[PDB]
């Protein structure tokens, strides 16, 4: 998996579908599509950012080695700060929150990075087919 | 800024980098170089920017504008960096480290891959170059000085004698004479190669003199080939001459107290372009500014807190 | 909050971290040459 070989290389270096457990029953907007009539949602660059994003968060839930997780979380926010914008990474996130265990502290800095987003597909879509 | 004829370079234990000049004691820059301490310092030919280099790192200054930061900064290496120094033409730069590589780096920012990486057994402690920029000299802590050729990849071995760290080894720009100096204070001096053609890397002993009781720090020649001053351990910094070797003039720091007791050691020295005046780094947080033929000094920079083991003293071609 | 003050302070120290330039050594050379 992408664990094996993220350890191997860098960031940077590989540069120069994400989603692990994404399945349409337990996403926010996935679901959707046949009980209410959602559009799908759409769009090399992106999916290796889901990927390490991720593994961070799962790094996170052992608690060895907070700081390090953390401050990789918070450049990928600063340097891409859009790609904390699609609501099926959040459902990904939301589904590994609940099956795994975090801290408090570290609990809340996630689902904290998400609080200054707008989510335009769901509202375009919740809006069509409620009129 | 460094748009002067004549600059001149201190630095030390104190993690800064004093700029001084040679018609006033005033200090012009302070520079900041922080959690390492600068082993030896030299400016590009360009005048432009200089070069300092200690523990893991070379950190480049810039010199027409006022930087207080490293601009541009080299890492990759493990150990010390002995020495530095630059071509001719500025082209590449020829590093020494502590992890036994005499390695060479290349200044084009391209993928051009002029970089050689030379191996020895030991520790070097000195880096000198060929005037003609085709040879290398490398010396490590067991003696043996090797002769490293650019136009080759073999590297003669030369040992004087055994069990001995060398610390200095100079080549005169005008290519007569080859001197070096160990961890006992001789000064062994080589009649340098005679096939200035075909490099055929030929060396025969000349001379031995017998000065310096104390550990040898620093030697060094002068631009016109007619001095060579030698820094030591005790104190005192001897200027030698080119015809027989006679004690041309005798320098010493040392205050006649005994409750001083080696306050501090004499490291480095520089000429001028005339070969008159000579500029010396001390131990004892401060630098004098010599004379070969008076004997007492010129003038004295005392702006350092910690004491200075390196200098950067150059001018203009014209002397 | 209190990761919005931690993410906006990486930002300024980031502004003075790109002045620097660095050349590392890569183990090539023209070996071949
Ligand atoms: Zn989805």
């Amino acid at each position: 998996s992408f664990h094996l070989l993220r350890q191997q290389m860098s960031l940077t270096e590989i540069m120069n579908t994400g989603l692990q457990e994404h399945t349409d029953d337990n996403c926010l907007y996935c679901v959707c599509i046949e009980i209410l009539g959602f559009q799908p949602s759409n769009q090399m660059c992106r999916i290796l950012l889901r990927k390490e994003v991720l593994r961070l968060v799962i790094n996170l839930s052992s608690s060895v080695s907070t700081k390090c997780h953390e401050t990789g979380l918070l450049t990928i926010k600063e340097k891409y700060p859009q790609t904390f914008d699609d609501i099926c990474l959040y459902s990904e996130v939301s589904h590994l929150l609940s099956h795994c265990t975090f801290r408090l502290p570290c609990r809340r800095f996630i689902q904290e990075l998400f609080q200054d987003v707008q989510f335009l597909q769901m509202h375009e879509e919740a809006e069509a087919v409620l009129a | 800024v460094g748009s002067d004829p004549v600059i001149l370079a201190t630095a030390g234990y104190d993690h800064t980098v004093r700029f001084w000049q040679a018609h006033s004691g005033i200090c012009t820059r302070t520079v900041q170089h922080q959690d390492s301490q600068v082993n030896a310092l030299e400016v590009t030919p360009d005048r432009s920017m200089i070069a300092a280099a200690g523990y893991q790192h070379i950190r480049m200054y810039d010199l027409n504008s006022n930087n207080p930061n490293p601009i541009i900064s080299y890492d990759g290496v493990n150990k010390n960096i002995a020495s530095v120094g630059f071509h001719e033409d500025g082209r590449w730069m020829y590093t020494g480290g502590e992890d036994c590589t005499a390695r060479i780096w290349d200044l084009r920012s391209r993928n051009l891959q002029c970089q050689r990486i030379f191996q020895v057994n030991a520790p070097i402690n000195c880096v000198c170059l060929h005037p003609n920029q085709a040879e290398l000299i490398v010396g490590d802590q067991s003696g043996a000085i090797h002769i490293w050729d650019l136009k080759t990849d073999h590297n003669e071995q030369l040992i004087p004698e055994p069990e001995v760290s060398i610390t200095s080894a100079h080549i005169d720009p005008d290519a007569s004479y080859m001197a070096a100096v160990n961890s006992t204070g001789n000064c062994y001096v080589w009649n340098l190669t005679g096939g200035i053609g075909d490099e055929v890397t030929q060396l025969i002993p000349k001379t031995k003199i017998p000065a310096h009781t104390r550990y040898a720090l620093q030697c060094r020649f002068s631009p016109d080939s007619t001095l060579l001053a030698t820094c030591s351990a005790d104190q005192t910094c001897k200027i030698w001459r080119t015809s027989n070797f006679s004690l041309m003039t005798e320098l010493s720091i040392k205050s006649g107290n005994p409750g001083e007791s080696s306050r501090g050691w004499m490291w480095g020295c520089a000429f001028s372009g005339d070969s008159q005046y000579i500029v010396t780094a001390s131990s004892d947080n401060l630098a004098r500014l010599w004379c070969v033929e008076t004997g007492e000094i010129k003038r004295e920079y005392g702006g350092h807190q910690k004491a200075v083991v390196c200098l950067a003293f150059n001018d203009s071609v014209l002397g | 909050s209190n990761t919005a003050q931690r993410l906006e302070r990486l930002r300024k120290e980031r502004q003075n971290q790109i002045k620097c330039k660095n050349i590392q050594w890569k183990e090539r050379n023209s070996k071949q040459s």
